[PDB]
Parts: structure tokens; sequence; C-alpha cells
DNA sequence: CGAACCTGGTCTTGACTCCATTGCCGGATTTGTATTAGACTGGCAGGGTTGCCCCGAAGCGGGCG
DNA sequence: CGCCCGCTTCGGGGCAACCCTGCCAGTCTAATACAAATCCGGCAATGGAGTCAAGACCAGGTTCG
């Protein structure tokens, strides 16, 4: 009822979701469980007015 | 070794498998490509001359 | 943990170390037909009995 | 208590394997270095029974 | 049993030669009876192998 | 595993099924045909005699006399010495 | 030479019997759900104790722009 | 004037002979009330399946004038 990520690509060394993102593995598990937000999209044309 | 780290990034190339080594066929039952398994003598016809 | 304090075996330990598929059960396989017993010398066999 | 012998006995549940052990039927174990041996005799056949 | 060779492993097989085939020939008692020129390439002594 | 194939009970039904195909070859076409169709040999499923004297174009009473001679037929010590063992 | 005989299969009629097989039908049991009104408001918890190796990551000293 | 490239320290995961030989791990408000599900135990709709007993008959070796 809500994703979840594989735990073969984000635990193991190095992190192949935090290679492919380029997140270091301390922001990756603070992201996965739900221990801090993430950014993930943002405007600029309403950002700059 | 490292039958987690090894398994991974193969299925992340998507890494084909031959099957033309020697423990992979030991693995799926097929004979072996060395000795009596090579096609030089496992297609040897017999007939009684 | 399990029931007393036992680590339960996820899908990754069915093929991590000498306990896993691959050493145990897919390498090396138990064969019937077999036999075992403790030897004694036969120094009236011919080498090939 | 040591002499053993096995054509046909009980198998194993998950993997289908024959048991181990004087106490079931059970073969003898037909480990990785008993497989190098008859590789390394070039007996494809005999390896793949 | 007559012309039908068998094969004798001692465990462990360090090397190519721990796998030796035999022709059998029935033996009263209990013990599988060897030949004494074998034990060197088996590596076995007979202190209960 | 309890539940695998003994192995042994394989082979020795497929030659039970020989036998008792050689020992119902000893009778005639009729005979076969009555008996394989009554205990459902060629389908597992083994129809009546209502059915078997509808494919054989006669009575059911028909068919239960046949069968009465064939059952008669089979308990000969001819027939049940190849078949005695297989129990 | 011809006439009956008794009896095998081969089959038919019709009556009798007996048991599956639903179909209710009424009751028993059993599985799931709701509801408790004084007040209660952040856990117990040992495996860790190797050796070696490879490697990724932090962190600071070092010169540096 | 402030600012980051190599040691350097630290975490951190992988692996370290092969056969036998075994054989089964736990506890704290406690209940009602009910509705539906479902089992299940027993007569009655059969209806079809099986069964006995008599009989129709050909004709085929077998018995007789
Ligand atoms: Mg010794």
């Amino acid at each position: 009822a809500a994703p979840v990520t594989h735990i073969w690509y984000f635990k193991g060394v190095p992190s192949r979701l935090g290679y492919l993102l380029d997140l270091a593995p301390k922001d990756l598990e603070k992201i996965i469980y739900f221990a801090a937000y993430v950014i993930t999209s943002v405007d600029e044309e309403m950002r700059h007015n | 070794q490292e039958t987690t780290r090894v398994l991974t990034d193969a299925a992340i190339n998507c890494r084909s498998d031959k099957l033309n080594g020697l423990k992979e066929n030991v693995i799926i039952g097929k004979l072996i490509p060395a000795g009596t398994g090579i096609n030089r003598y496992r297609n040897i016809a017999v007939q009684p001359t | 943990t399990g029931p007393g304090n036992r680590p339960l075996k996820s899908l990754s330990d069915l093929l991590k170390g000498k306990q896993g598929r691959f050493r145990q059960n897919l390498l090396g396989k138990r064969v019937d037909y077999s036999g075992r017993s403790v030897i004694v010398v036969g120094p009236q066999l011919k080498l090939h009995q | 208590d040591k002499i053993h012998a096995r054509s046909t006995g009980p198998y194993s549940m998950i993997t289908q394997q024959p048991l181990g052990g004087k106490a079931q039927f059970g073969g003898q174990r037909f480990g990785e270095m008993e497989c190098w041996a008859m590789q390394a005799y070039g007996a494809a056949y005999t390896l793949q029974e | 049993i007559a012309e039908h060779p068998v094969l004798l492993n001692r465990a462990p097989t360090l090397h190519r030669l721990g796998i030796q085939a035999f022709e059998p020939m029935l033996v009263e008692g209990k013990a599988i009876q060897l030949h004494p020129l074998v034990c060197e390439a088996f590596n076995a002594d007979f202190d209960g192998d | 595993d309890s539940e695998a194939v003994v192995a042994v009970d394989a082979v020795s039904f497929t030659l039970l099924q020989d036998q008792l195909q050689s020992v119902l070859d000893t009778l005639s076409e009729r005979e076969a045909g009555v008996v394989r169709l009554r205990f459902g040999l060629t389908d597992g499923q083994p129809r009546t005699l209502d059915e078997i004297g509808q494919v054989y174009g006669v009575t059911r009473e028909r068919i239960r006399q046949i069968e009465s001679k064939t059952m008669s037929k089979l308990r000969h010590p001819s027939r049940s010495q190849v078949l005695r063992d297989y129990l």
C-alpha cells in the first residue's frame, strides 16, 4: 500500500542508490526510514518572482 | 564468495551468463565441457565395419 | 529474532555462507547408491581389486 | 555401528536430496572436492550421473 | 558384481587420486578390504579410516 | 519426506499393470472389454453396467452375467498365481 | 439314415432391493464484531569479547589562493 | 586575508577442511451480547444402480429306432 526500497541496493557497500542519486548513505538511511524529509522537486520561475 | 555482493551488481548490469565455464555446467546438470563432455568426443558415431 | 533469541533465516541467508544453497546443495549433493565402511588392508588383492 | 549402504531410501523435504546419516538411510556427501576430482579425471558423464 | 567397477573415496579428497575405481570382489566380514599400494594415493592409514 | 515417491512402488505398479494386462489378454475381447470398462482401466472413471450394456448393445443384466463369469474365471489359480504376490 | 436330448452360451423380462444424494430443517457450535466511563500518559536490553583484509568514509594537517 | 588535497584514523563487511552424529524452543482484568456462518443429524424427494429368478433360443455334441 506504499512503496519500499530494496535493501540490497541501499545497504550494501557501495550503496548503489547512493551513487545513482549521489547521496551519502547517512542521508539515504535518514530518508528511507522517515527520519528526514527530502526536497524532491522545486520551481524556478515562481521561485524568483 | 560474497554471494550477496556478486549477485547484485550482476543484476544491475543485466549480465548474462553464457554457461560455458566449468562450475556452471556442474550446477545446472549439463555435461561439463572438459574431458568426455566436449563435442570432439560427445558426438562419436560407432558403426561396425 | 525468533523464540529463544534465534535470528530468523531470511532469503539472503539461504545463499550466504557454507549453509547457503550454493555450497551445501548445489555443488555438493548427497548421492544414492552410496556406502561407507572402515577399511582394512587387503594384501592378497590385485591392484585393480 | 559404522557400516552403511543405501540404494534408495528417504529424501529431503525442501530440496529433493537424499538424507544423511546411519540413523536414516542417507547417502555419502559427494562434496565439492569429490567434484573437483571427478572433473580432474575428465569424467564428465559420471559427474552428471 | 563381476566386472562392474565401484568408486572408492577416502574423505577428504585432497587431490585427483582421492577417487579411484576398483573392480569389486566379495569378501566376508564388514570392512572394505583395500589394496596396500593405494594407501599412499588416498593418504589412508588403517587406524579407523 | 513420506509424501515423496517410494520409487520401487512405481516400477512395481508398472509391472503390475503389465502382468494385469497379460492376464486380461488371456480373456476374450468381450470379457476384457467388460472388465476394463467395469473397473475403469481405460479412463479412470469406471462406467456401470447399463452404460457398458449400452456400448455393448445388450442388457445390464447380461453384463452382470458376463461380469460374474469373468470374476469366476479370474478367481482361478491359473490366473491368480502371478497376481497374489502383488499385495 | 434319420430323430430326439441336454446343455453350453447368449440373451431378455420384469420384479425386487438397496443405497447414493440432495433438500430441507431444525438445532448446535463456532467465528467474527462490538463494548466495557474513576484514573492511569515515553521500553528493557545483552552480545560485544578474533584475525586479517579490503575498502569506504570522516577528519584534520597542510600548503594554498 | 580565508580555504580546501593526502595521510590518517575509524568503521565495517567477508571468510577461515572434508566425511559422520545428533533429532521437538513461551505467558495476564475478563469477559458478555449478538449476528452470521456453518456444521450436522435426521426423514424424505427420489432415482439409479445393483440383483434374483424365470425364461427364449440356437444349436451342438450326444443319445436313440
Ligand atoms: Mg589415520
